């Protein structure tokens, strides 16, 4: 997350983190036992961690468990990365509390103006590499359609949403890729793609989750 | 594009389509 600011300590209760040694991508818990994500994180080994703040620090609160199932959408295309997202299967199901909660699907697609919060441990520069312990947080504004796809002219598909700002400074970033995008309580957006990160003109690219709601809940009731 | 991806490089082709490998060892967009 570039530009934005540290995130208060398990503030952010939905936000996971994917790790295969280290972190590589975010996700959001949306059922004690189902984890969101993007297609394009999949790996065949994936550990799960949940209530983490500081992902370089064992504070005694978190809790790790691997994937036992990851599912892409089916569709997924690591070219145009259309149907980028992803459900993983905890090989045991998390504790939910105060700092490990699920968050919603959305009811309905998010308007354009309508303000999100987008969250994760990826770089926090535009230029150069600076990548956080501690989670990141943005607040963020869903673009209209047109805006993003002048931005990115031939290349979002209906199944993509920006969020951001187009006079740059503030987006997500590498190692943001899964995480959440909730606007008024719903996941409406995962860290998918973008031209670099905070460019003028090129917001970031997120998997359009509203229109996943009946292959999320029907791939969990199936697996 | 790049996907946001956190991906340790030592060139190009430790990167998805669209990334190259930074100079800091991580894949990004060029
Ligand atoms: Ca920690």
């Amino acid at each position: 997350i570039v530009g934005g600011y540290t995130c208060a300590a398990n503030s952010i209760p939905y936000q996971v983190s994917l790790n295969s040694g280290s972190h590589f991508c975010g996700g959001s818990l949306i059922n004690s036992q189902w984890v969101v994500s993007a297609a394009h994180c999949y790996k065949s080994r994936i550990q799960v961690r949940l209530g983490e703040h500081n992902i370089d620090v064992l504070e005694g609160n978190e809790q790790f468990i691997n994937a036992a199932k990851i599912i892409t959408h089916p569709n997924f295309n690591g070219n145009t990365l259309d149907n980028d997202i992803m459900l993983i299967k905890l090989s045991s199901p998390a504790t939910l509390n105060s700092r490990v909660a699920t968050v919603s699907l959305p009811r309905s697609c998010a308007a354009a103006g309508t303000e999100c919060l987008i969250s994760g441990w990826g770089n926090t520069k535009s230029s150069g590499s600076s990548y956080p312990s501690l989670l990141q947080c943005l607040k963020a504004p869903v673009l209209s359609d047109s805006s993003c796809k002048s931005s990115y002219p031939g290349q979002i598909t209906g199944n993509m949403i920006c969020v951001g700002f187009l006079e740059g400074g503030k987006d997500s970033c590498q190692g943001d890729s899964g995480g959440p995008v909730v606007c008024n309580g719903q996941l409406q957006g995962i860290v998918s793609w973008g031209y670099g990160c905070a460019q003028k003109n090129k917001p970031g690219v997120y998997t359009k989750v509203c229109n996943y709601v009946n292959w999320i809940q029907q791939t969990i009731a199936a697996n | 594009g790049c996907p946001r991806i956190l991906i340790r490089c030592k060139q190009d082709s430790d990167c998805l389509a669209g990334c190259v490998c930074g100079p800091n060892g991580f894949c990004g967009s060029p």
